[PDB]
């Protein structure tokens, strides 16, 4: 178990300003558990989510580890409709 | 139809008398149309 | 020459463009700053993009945006009614980019410029214009709760 930060961009047509949560994840984890675990948290289901670290495009069958995310780093979250 | 935040932001360009018209046009319209924030 | 990014659409094409041109995009420019490769930008493909860096360039002398507020729509400038002079679904699709990018100039011009498309019309001459149709005994009763109100 570790803990990672999501953080999302200001989104006009919701009222929503740039925040941070936090997750706890597994290396393991696949890119569709963390965005069930996204919704599990703050209800957008994964249809609606994109996430990115460095600059990488998140793919939904991978893991974590694909992408050396570690202990505190922090992906970046559009969300789309 | 569509999506209903988009539709929002394009009905707080409508005067009282625009908005007036637009909860006729569909069910789903006259159903977003009752947000007291879009009367300010 | 000129510092430069680049940004790859969703359908998956790589755009180079000025910094200036690019940092309109308060999403584009903010996951600039945390600390060569090219920008994902979701749900953006190369049309609209193509379309969203034409107006960018266009207002790249553009202050950072103040927040609103009173809204009207008399005010497009002469520019962006010409460049919006397009099918109306990309219309919708430049609503949806300018949200996912953080513009607000063109969040605002295309929102305005729907609103334009229904000021002044009615429920059957709207309907036709966005293909919604009409869901006789309940307008009747809406037409008369919001007669003396507008």
């Amino acid at each position: 178990g570790m803990q990672i930060f999501v953080k999302t961009f200001r989104d006009r047509l919701r009222n929503l300003l740039p925040q941070t949560i936090t997750l706890e994840v597994e290396p393991s984890d696949t890119i569709e558990n963390v965005k069930a675990k996204i919704q599990d948290k703050e209800g957008i289901p994964p249809d609606q989510q994109v996430l990115i670290f460095s600059r990488k495009r998140l793919e939904d069958g991978r893991t974590l580890s694909d992408y050396n995310i570690q202990k505190e780093s922090t992906l970046r979250l559009v969300l789309v409709f | 139809v569509m999506h209903r935040e988009v539709w929002m932001a394009v009905f707080s360009y409508l005067s009282h008398q625009d908005l007036c018209v637009c909860m006729r046009v569909c069910r789903t319209w006259n159903r977003w149309c009752c947000d007291k924030r879009l009367w300010t | 020459a000129m510092p430069s990014i680049k940004l790859q659409s969703s359908d998956g094409e790589i755009f180079e463009v000025d910094v200036e041109i690019a940092k309109q995009s308060v999403t584009i420019k903010t996951m600039l700053e945390d600390l060569d490769d090219p920008v994902p930008l979701p749900n953006v493909n190369a049309a609209i993009l193509k379309k969203v860096i034409q107006w960018c360039t266009h207002h790249k002398d553009d202050p950072p945006p103040p927040e609103d507020d009173e809204k009207r729509t008399d005010d497009i400038p002469v520019w962006d009614q010409e460049f919006l002079k397009v099918d109306q679904g990309t219309l919708f699709e430049l609503i949806l980019a300018a949200n996912y990018l953080d513009i607000k100039g063109l969040l605002d011009v295309t929102c305005k410029t729907v609103a334009n498309m229904i000021k002044g019309k009615t429920p059957e001459e709207i309907r036709k214009t966005f293909n919604i149709k009409n869901d006789e005994e309940e307008e009747a009763q809406v037409r008369k709760e919001n007669q003396w109100c507008e």
